[PDB]
């Protein structure tokens, strides 16, 4: 049931049943981090969404005040400056590891071995693209589940 | 020929040999909706620019936090409501 | 407002200042002329 | 890389060159011992500094010296 | 077919190789060029895998080896129980099992340590003993001096068996190599004869003996007018008055009338009320059981009939969902490797150790052990220690199996080799899995300790704040506190009493084990614990997975299992060997067990142990501060380290002043161990070379040219040293605490 | 000698380990072995594990020299066979590395010469005073 | 008196330090009877004390505001047994056995191989040095005199 990489047996991996299945191979590549030929600004809007809607969680519900009455209030903004945080974390990511204008250094070919075109995500200007998604995907998933938080009644975690 | 039986040291095709494979990644279409795509791309390209995203972000996250703290009122944080409480001597008198 | 003023520099020096020396040496650490 | 200087207290018995694990060290011929042959060090960017060669080498103080130096991914025994 | 598979007389007695000193190998049998030579002898002395490359001799070394260990653990017990007859109170301690602390040692008044022989009780003067050496006594039902006297002539009887035994088993008549790589009949008669019918006669002195005189105690009867054992044997008037089961004889056996044998071989669970201690019928119950059990488990595998296993057919024919193609070849190495088959039992050993510490705290089985908290404490932080040691030996022969005797174009495994091959998945899943646990159990440490420091009691991770609750736990102990009315109907009572329930039973005015809670800080301090065991994981099995190769090192076996290192290249691989990795997982063994045993003593002396009342209310020792001050490091240097270490500053004076002595010699000792730790070999030999200078310079050089230690010399010291005194301040501490308290 | 010019020859039998080549074969130069054996037989490789080399020509790709001089000094010692690796640079350029003379670096073969030779004795270098303020070191002259 | 230290057999504070002690002593006593072994010991512990105290008192110790015997090393002919005559007493053993051991060590220096005599001591060869360090001063005198105390290289 376990399979060397691709079948090369001498590059540092396994084809294993929890990082080769079908399922996962279906779920780790239609999710915005491997979406190579989307631009990267909209899967970086969607990881913003999906980092930013949570964040708001762990701050609001075990923040310093969680138990006063500014608890969703202030956790949201703890949130929104951990993103601000977060995006200036991916910006200088960016600028140290590609410059200005040069190719991708992405994986240029899939699996089987087709010329699959090379991922702009990991370009300067396409990274860039995915900071300033991040952010804005971030803020606002903060400031909507600071929005739920308050209007829809749950029980809560 | 890479795909021959245990030969995997193609010199031409040395990104199947040093092992170049995008373990994940899918060169399917977009899936998004376009016109949900089109609004993220205008509303979020002021953000594309790095040298005008880092000045802003340190600019800004730098502003709300000298700013949050200052309007701070003595009820979120305590170190800004003060004492509230008579001072104590300390040791010998106070010294 | 004097009794303010540690409130917008502690913050200044401590959050902002450390964000901003740690991108800004973290850019230099990986600069190639 | 590293700086594998020899000496010429070399004695030319061949065990700095047979405990080398990167074959930074060749014995050339020589005349200036019983043997008639001396240690190079010609791939001397390929040295991870491990001094097995130093180790082995059976003068008085040594005749191969390992002076490390500016270290690259191959002198940092780097498999990544 | 298993023969018996011996030779007569393979090495010669003689003092010849007495003479000659390191004897036994090629480079340490020329005499000392060094000082270095001294170190090595006595570095490789047993290691009878680098002096002879056959397994026959090897076997043979080991085999007597194991004899001589054998007569040194018989000279032993013939100490301590000779100790018990003549140098104790041990009468005294029987008339009075609650004041008189058991004492088995005197000093000789010389230098003013007379004063060590302190008030114990019983009209004698001495040490007040932590083995609960008395208490296996009274559960033996001993109440003589005299039997204690001739045991011990027993045991020097059969330490000089088992050193004789030794002796023919090396040079007289010595077994070959067909007599231990069998192992089905090992293991039938380990099973059968050593642990069945052990068991069995184990039982049969508690049906015998142990029973009927503990019950006479129980009654309360001076232990001088007691019927002897063998009053009771042959006396059936006797026996049968204590049990009347008796009188029906083996009959109620043969026939298979057990019920009637209920009076002595009851399911009664829980302790004692009587005498703290478990129920002796209980436990001879448990022995016959046992024997029962391992009588029937001693003939599974074949030996030389037809009837049996095969462990080799057992496992190159254990096919499953997760890697059943292999186990085949493992009969291979485990008959091939001693190695290998240290790893395994030392591995096993000391975690059978570990379940024995936490099964002798929690249900004690000898009578009047609960509530002399000094022989708990030691017991249970004793064979905590023994355990981790033996753990991290099993690391240490796992390694040595590894770099030696592993070889996979004669011997190959398959589980092995893919171990091997997805190696670094392990140590990066652990690390990770290490560095979680370190956060969210040490962290969580910290947040409590900046919360309560910064004034916000309301923040911390404790039962009036954040709650972190062992909800599995807790709800286990609600189980097993109501398991015994509806899954165990056999037992009247709970196995033990940790559970819950009215259940508290005083002896005295002492505790003995009352229900243990599990707050929050219960919950943290065993994720400590889970955390501490999962980095020893971490580095020893690190050690053990990379003895080989890595990505740094791919010739590690050929510089063998301890070596320094390969020099300062690739940045440095200065404690790269598999040596190295034990060698940091005994730093981190200490650490995992010295915060079991603080959280053990802790817990017990807050939670537990304490003194009861005329009204009903138990007074604890520390006064129930777990909850509260051991979710802090700052409760633990406060309420626990500086709080508990009153007793052994005070300790100068009364008995306990060598507890006190030994705290400090002990804190210094661990910190000479840190001159080893910290330093390296170069600064040292060149130390030694202006020496050398000096001795030179008045006609006193030595021949034995002296040596700075080797690095691995350097780092053995150093971690002995710094094991054995931070081991010795701990119990210098905990002895000194528990003695003067409790 | 003219160099062996790296086939594209099979490769060992093995089902694969986490001991390969991450990146420093897909941005930086990675390494391969070829040895002649004469039989099929079982080898502990040097990224952990257990591979069973073919008869005839084999070929291993790994990550460093280390690992390639340490296989072939098994490889030399104990099945006695004669290998020779390479250094082949993510562009391509195999560099032929492990002999470079045909025979092996124990024998004086003549035509490779004196580099990293100093002629004279250790404790005859000058002091870092004398090369001070310079760019040469006390072992350069 | 030097120092500031009135003597103990006058100091009032060693007095009291004795008799502190033999009442903790005592009250250890009551628990055993007057018969028996440990009484007999603690007794024997008794008369130990108090003839210690005696013997610090007559032997010109002297006591601080603690009360516990100070030792003048400054080289007082009054206190020579407290540092100097002791002092002498250890220069001479520790003499002996260096002048010993030595000697030892350039009896066996003319061996071939004389590192396996440091590990297997020539117990008739070390005899026959023990005795020669008893006068040693005087041979290690002489041979610096001689010169063959230090080695010429
Ligand atoms: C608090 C930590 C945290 C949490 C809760 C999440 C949660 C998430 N991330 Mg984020 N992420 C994090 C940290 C976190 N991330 C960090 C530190 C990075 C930097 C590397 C990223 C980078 C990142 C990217 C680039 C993307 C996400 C995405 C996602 C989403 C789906 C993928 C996923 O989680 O499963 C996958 C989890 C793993 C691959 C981790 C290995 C776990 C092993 C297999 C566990 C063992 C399982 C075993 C079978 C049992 C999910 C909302 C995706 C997204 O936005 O989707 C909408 C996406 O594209 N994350
Ligand atoms: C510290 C842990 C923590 C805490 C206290 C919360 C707390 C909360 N979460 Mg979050 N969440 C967490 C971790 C956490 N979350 C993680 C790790 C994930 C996976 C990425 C999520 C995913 C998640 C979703 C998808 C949603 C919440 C929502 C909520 C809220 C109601 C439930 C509450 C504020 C809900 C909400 O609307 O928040 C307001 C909601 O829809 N959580
Ligand atoms: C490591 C242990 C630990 C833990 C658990 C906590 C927990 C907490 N601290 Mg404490 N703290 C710690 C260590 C810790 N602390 C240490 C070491 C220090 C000092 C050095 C402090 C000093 C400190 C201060 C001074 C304060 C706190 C506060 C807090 C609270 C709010 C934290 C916050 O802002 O939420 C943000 C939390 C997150 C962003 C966490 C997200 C993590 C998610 C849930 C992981 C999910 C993973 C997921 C399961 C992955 C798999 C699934 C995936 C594939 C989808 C919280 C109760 C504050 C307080 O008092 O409130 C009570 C506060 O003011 N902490
Ligand atoms: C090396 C000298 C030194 C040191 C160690 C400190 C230390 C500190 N200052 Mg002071 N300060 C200094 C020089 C120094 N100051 C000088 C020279 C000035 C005049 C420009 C000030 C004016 C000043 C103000 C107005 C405030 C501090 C504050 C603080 C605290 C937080 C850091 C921020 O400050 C910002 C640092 C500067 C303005 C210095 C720039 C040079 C900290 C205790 C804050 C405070 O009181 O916290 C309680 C605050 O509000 N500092
Ligand atoms: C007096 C009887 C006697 C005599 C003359 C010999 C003579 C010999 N034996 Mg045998 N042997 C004997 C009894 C004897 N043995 C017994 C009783 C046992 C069982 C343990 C053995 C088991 C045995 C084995 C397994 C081996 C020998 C070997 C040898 C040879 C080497 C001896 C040597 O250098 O070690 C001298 C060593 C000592 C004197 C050390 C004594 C260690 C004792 C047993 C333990 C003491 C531990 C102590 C309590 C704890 C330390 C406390 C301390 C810190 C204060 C030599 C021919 C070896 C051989 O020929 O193989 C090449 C060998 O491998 N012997
Ligand atoms: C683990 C084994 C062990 C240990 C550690 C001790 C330890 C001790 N014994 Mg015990 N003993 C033992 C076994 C042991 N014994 C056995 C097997 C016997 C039977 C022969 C005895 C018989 C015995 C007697 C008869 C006496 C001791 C005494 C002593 C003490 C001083 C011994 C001494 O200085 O000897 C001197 C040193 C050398 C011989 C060398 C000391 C506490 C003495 C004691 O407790 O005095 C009050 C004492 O009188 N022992
Ligand atoms: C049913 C018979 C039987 C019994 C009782 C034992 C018992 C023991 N064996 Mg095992 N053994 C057996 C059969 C048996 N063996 C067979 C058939 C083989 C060959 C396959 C072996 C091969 C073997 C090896 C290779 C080793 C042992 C060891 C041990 C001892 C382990 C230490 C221990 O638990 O201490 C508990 C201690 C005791 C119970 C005290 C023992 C006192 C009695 C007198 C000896 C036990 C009976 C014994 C078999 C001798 C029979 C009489 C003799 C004159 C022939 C233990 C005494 C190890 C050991 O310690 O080395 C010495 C060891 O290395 N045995
Ligand atoms: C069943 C138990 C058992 C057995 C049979 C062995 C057997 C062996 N071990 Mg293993 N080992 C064990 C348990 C065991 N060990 C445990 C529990 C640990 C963890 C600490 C280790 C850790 C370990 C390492 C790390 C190494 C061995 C090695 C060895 C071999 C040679 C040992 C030697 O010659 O030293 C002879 C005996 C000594 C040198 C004496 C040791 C002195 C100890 C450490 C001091 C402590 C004594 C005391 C408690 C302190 C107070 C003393 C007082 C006088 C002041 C031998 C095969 C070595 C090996 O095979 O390497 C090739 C090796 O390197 N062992
Ligand atoms: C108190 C002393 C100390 C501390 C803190 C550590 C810490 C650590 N050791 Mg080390 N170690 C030590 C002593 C110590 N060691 C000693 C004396 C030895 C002697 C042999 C070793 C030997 C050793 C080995 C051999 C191994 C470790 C490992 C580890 C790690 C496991 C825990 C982890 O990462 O969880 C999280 C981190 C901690 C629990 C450390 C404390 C941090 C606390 C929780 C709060 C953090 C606050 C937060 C980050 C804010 C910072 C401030 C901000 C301004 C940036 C960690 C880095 C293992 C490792 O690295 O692999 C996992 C490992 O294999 N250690
Ligand atoms: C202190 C120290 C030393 C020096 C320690 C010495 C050399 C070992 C101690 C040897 C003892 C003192 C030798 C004397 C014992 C003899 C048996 C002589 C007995 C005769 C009388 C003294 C009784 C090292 O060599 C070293 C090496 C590597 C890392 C750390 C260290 C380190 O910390
Ligand atoms: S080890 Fe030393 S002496 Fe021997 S060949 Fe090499 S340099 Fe010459
Ligand atoms: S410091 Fe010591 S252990 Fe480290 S590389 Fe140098 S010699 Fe080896």
């Amino acid at each position: 049931v376990v399979q060397p990489i691709n079948g090369d047996p001498f590059i540092g991996s396994l084809e294993t049943p929890v990082t080769s299945s079908p399922l996962i191979a279906w779920y780790l590549s239609n999710l915005p981090g491997y979406r190579t030929a989307v631009n990267p600004l909209l899967r970086g809007v969607e990881v913003g969404l999906a980092h930013g809607f949570f964040l708001v969680g762990p701050f609001v519900k075990a923040g310093p005040l969680r138990n006063t009455a500014y608890a969703g209030s202030a956790g949201s903004l703890a949130a929104a400056g951990l993103v601000v945080i977060l995006s200036m974390c991916l910006t200088i990511y960016g600028i140290s590891s590609f410059k200005e204008g040069e190719p991708s250094i992405a994986p240029s070919l899939t699996l089987t071995g087709r010329k699959k075109q090379p991922d702009q995500l990991q370009t300067a200007d396409g990274w860039a693209k995915f900071t300033g998604g991040f952010f804005f995907g971030g803020i606002s998933g903060v400031t909507w589940a600071y929005f739920l938080l308050y209007v829809l009644d749950l029980p809560y975690f | 020929k890479y795909g021959d039986k245990s030969v995997y040291f193609d010199l031409e095709d040395l990104g199947n040999t040093t092992g170049q494979w995008d373990v994940y990644g899918s060169d399917a279409p977009s899936p998004y909706n376009p016109l949900q795509s089109k609004f993220f791309e205008t509303f979020a390209a002021p953000f594309t620019k790095r040298g005008l995203l880092l000045k802003f972000l340190i600019l800004g996250g730098g502003s709300l936090l000298t700013y949050v703290s200052a309007n701070s009122t003595g009820d979120v944080l305590p170190i800004k409501r003060g004492p509230q409480e008579p001072p104590k001597l300390g040791p010998r008198g106070k010294l | 407002t004097f009794n303010n003023l540690p409130s917008i520099f502690v913050p200044l020096v401590g959050l902002v200042f450390p964000a901003i020396a740690m991108a800004s040496l973290f850019l230099h650490i990986q600069k190639n002329k | 890389s590293h700086s594998v200087k020899i000496y010429d207290t070399c004695i030319g018995c061949t065990q700095c060159v047979r405990a080398c694990p990167t074959d930074v060290l060749e014995m050339i011929p020589w005349d200036g011992c019983k043997a008639k042959q001396i240690a190079s060090a010609p791939r001397t960017e390929d040295c991870v500094g491990c001094k097995r060669c130093e180790s082995a080498c059976p003068t008085d103080f040594l005749s191969v010296r390992v002076y490390l130096w500016h270290e690259t991914t191959r002198s940092m025994g780097l498999a990544y | 077919e298993v023969k018996i598979l011996v030779d007569r007389d393979p090495i010669k007695t003689s003092f010849e190789e007495w003479a000659k000193p390191g004897h036994f190998s090629r480079t340490i049998a020329k005499g000392p060029d060094t000082t270095t030579w001294i170190w090595n002898l006595h570095a490789d002395a047993h290691d009878f895998d680098s002096h002879t490359s056959d397994l026959e001799e090897i076997s043979r070394k080991v085999f007597s080896a194991h004899f001589g260990q054998l007569s040194i653990i018989f000279l032993w017990l013939s100490g301590m129980y000779f100790h018990g007859a003549r140098f104790s109170n041990y009468e005294a301690w029987l008339s009075d099992p609650t004041h008189i602390g058991p004492s088995a040692q005197v000093v000789w008044p010389i230098v003013g340590q007379e004063i060590l022989n302190g008030d114990v009780g019983g009209g004698f003067r001495g040490i007040q003993i932590t083995s609960g050496f008395f208490q296996i006594w009274r559960a033996s039902g001993i109440t003589s001096e005299l039997q204690l006297y001739c045991t011990a002539i027993g045991a020097l009887v059969f330490a000089a068996l088992m050193l004789f035994a030794g002796w023919f088993h090396y040079h007289k008549a010595a077994p070959k190599l067909a007599w231990f790589q069998d192992v089905e009949s090992m293991l039938n008669h380990h099973l059968a004869g050593l642990l069945g019918l052990g068991s069995l006669s184990w039982a049969g002195h508690q049906v015998h003996v142990s029973l009927p005189i503990n019950q006479f105690l129980n009654a309360g009867v001076d232990p001088k007018e007691i019927p002897l054992p063998h009053e009771f044997i042959l006396n059936r008037d006797l026996l049968a008055q204590l049990y009347p089961s008796f009188a029906e004889g083996a009959t109620p056996f043969f026939t298979l009338n057990w019920s009637k044998y209920s009076e002595f071989l009851t399911f009664r669970g829980g302790l004692d009320p009587v005498t703290g201690g478990l129920w002796l019928t209980d436990i001879a119950h448990h022995h016959l059981a046992i024997a029962i059990l391992f009588l029937i488990a001693g003939h599974m595998y074949r030996t030389n009939w037809g009837i049996g296993h095969g462990i080799k057919d057992i496992l190159e024919a254990h096919k499953g969902p997760f890697t059943g193609q292999g186990h085949k070849g493992l009969y291979e190495i485990l008959t091939t490797s001693w190695h290998a088959q240290l790893s395994l039992n030392l591995a096993m050993l000391g975690s059978l150790t570990i379940i024995v510490a936490h099964h002798m705290y929690s249900m004690p089985p000898y009578p009047y052990l609960a509530t002399d908290y000094a022989t708990q404490l030691s017991l249970f932080t004793h064979h905590m220690w023994i355990g981790g040691f033996l753990i991290v030996g099993a690391a240490a022969h796992a390694a040595i199996f590894m770099v030696r005797d592993y070889d996979p174009t004669n011997r190959y495994n398959d589980l092995l080799d893919r171990v091997l091959r997805h190696r670094d998945a392990i140590i990066s899943h652990l690390n990770w899995v290490c560095i979680f646990l370190g956060f969210h159990s040490f962290g969580l440490y910290i947040h409590n300790d900046t919360m309560s420091a910064l004034g916000r009691p309301q923040d911390m991770f404790s039962d009036t704040a954040i709650q972190l609750q062992p909800v599995f736990a807790q709800w286990i102990q609600n189980t097993h506190a109501l398991a015994p009315g509806v899954t165990a109907p056999g037992e009247t009572a709970s196995t033990s009493l940790t559970w819950g329930g009215g259940e508290l039973v005083a002896v005295g005015g002492k505790v003995a084990l009352l229900p243990i809670p599990l707050g929050t800080a219960d919950f943290l301090v065993h994720h400590i614990h889970a955390f501490t065991i999962h980095v020893t994981v971490l580095i020893l099995l690190k050690g053990v997975l990379f003895a080989r190769s890595s990505r740094l090192i791919p010739d590690k076996a050929n510089l063998g299992f301890r070596f320094p290192c390969d020099g300062p290249g690739r940045g440095g691989t200065c404690q790269v060997s598999a040596w190295d990795h034990v060698f940091l997982g005994l730093f981190w063994m200490y650490n995992a067990i010295s915060v079991v045993i603080f959280h053990f003593s802790w817990k017990m002396q807050s939670d537990v142990w304490g003194s009861i009342s005329d009204q009903g209310v138990v007074t604890h020792i520390t006064g129930g501060n777990f909850a509260q001050s051991s979710i802090t490091i700052n409760g633990w240097l406060r309420d626990f380290l500086w709080a508990q270490a009153s007793q052994v500053i005070q300790s100068y004076g009364s008995s306990l002043s060598a507890y006190g002595l030994f705290f400090l010699g002990a804190h210094f000792v661990w910190a000479f161990s840190l001159m080893f730790l910290f330093s390296g070999r170069g600064y040292w030999q060149e130390l030694i070379e202006s020496i050398v200078w000096a001795h030179n310079k008045l006609k006193v050089a030595p021949a034995t040219q002296p040596r700075a230690l080797s690095i691995i010399q350097g780092r053995a010291v150093g971690v002995t040293h710094y094991l054995l005194g931070g081991i010795a301040t701990t119990w210098a501490f905990f002895l000194a605490r528990i003695i003067a308290v409790g | 000698t003219p160099p062996q010019l790296d086939p594209n020859t099979p490769s060992p039998i093995f089902a694969g380990s986490t001991g390969g080549l991450l990146r420093k074969a897909q941005v930086e130069e990675f390494y391969v072995i070829t040895w002649n054996s004469p039989k099929e037989q079982i080898f502990e490789m040097p990224t952990g594990g257990a591979a069973i080399m073919r008869e005839g020509p084999n070929l291993l790709k790994l990550a460093r020299k280390e690992q390639c001089l340490a296989l072939g000094t098994r490889l030399r010692s104990k099945y006695k066979i004669t290998y020779q690796f390479y250094r082949v640079f993510p562009n391509g350029e195999v560099q032929y590395l492990h002999p470079k003379d045909g025979v092996y670096p124990e024998k004086a073969n003549p035509g490779r010469e004196g580099v990293g030779l100093n002629m004279r004795s250790i404790g005859k270098n000058v002091s870092p005073i004398e090369v001070k303020f310079t760019g040469k070191q006390s072992y350069d002259l | 008196d030097i120092s500031g230290l009135t003597p103990c057999k006058d100091s009032k504070q060693f007095a009291k330090r004795e008799k502190q002690q033999i009442k903790k002593l005592e009250s250890s006593l009551k628990l055993y009877a007057p018969e028996s072994a440990p009484a007999l010991a603690l007794n024997a512990q008794i008369e130990k004390t108090k003839r210690r105290f005696d013997n610090y008192g007559k032997y010109g110790l002297l006591c601080g505001s603690d009360g516990l015997p100070h030792l003048i090393v400054n080289g007082d002919q009054r206190h020579w047994g407290e540092f100097i005559t002791p002092g002498i007493l250890f220069l001479y053993i520790a003499g002996w056995i260096g002048w010993v051991g030595r000697s030892y060590l350039i009896a066996i220096s003319g061996e071939k191989k004389p590192a396996m005599k440091e590990i297997i001591i020539d117990v008739p060869l070390a005899s026959r040095i023990i005795f020669r360090g008893f006068i040693w001063p005087v041979a290690a005198y002489r041979e610096f005199l001689n010169g063959d105390l230090i080695a010429k290289d």
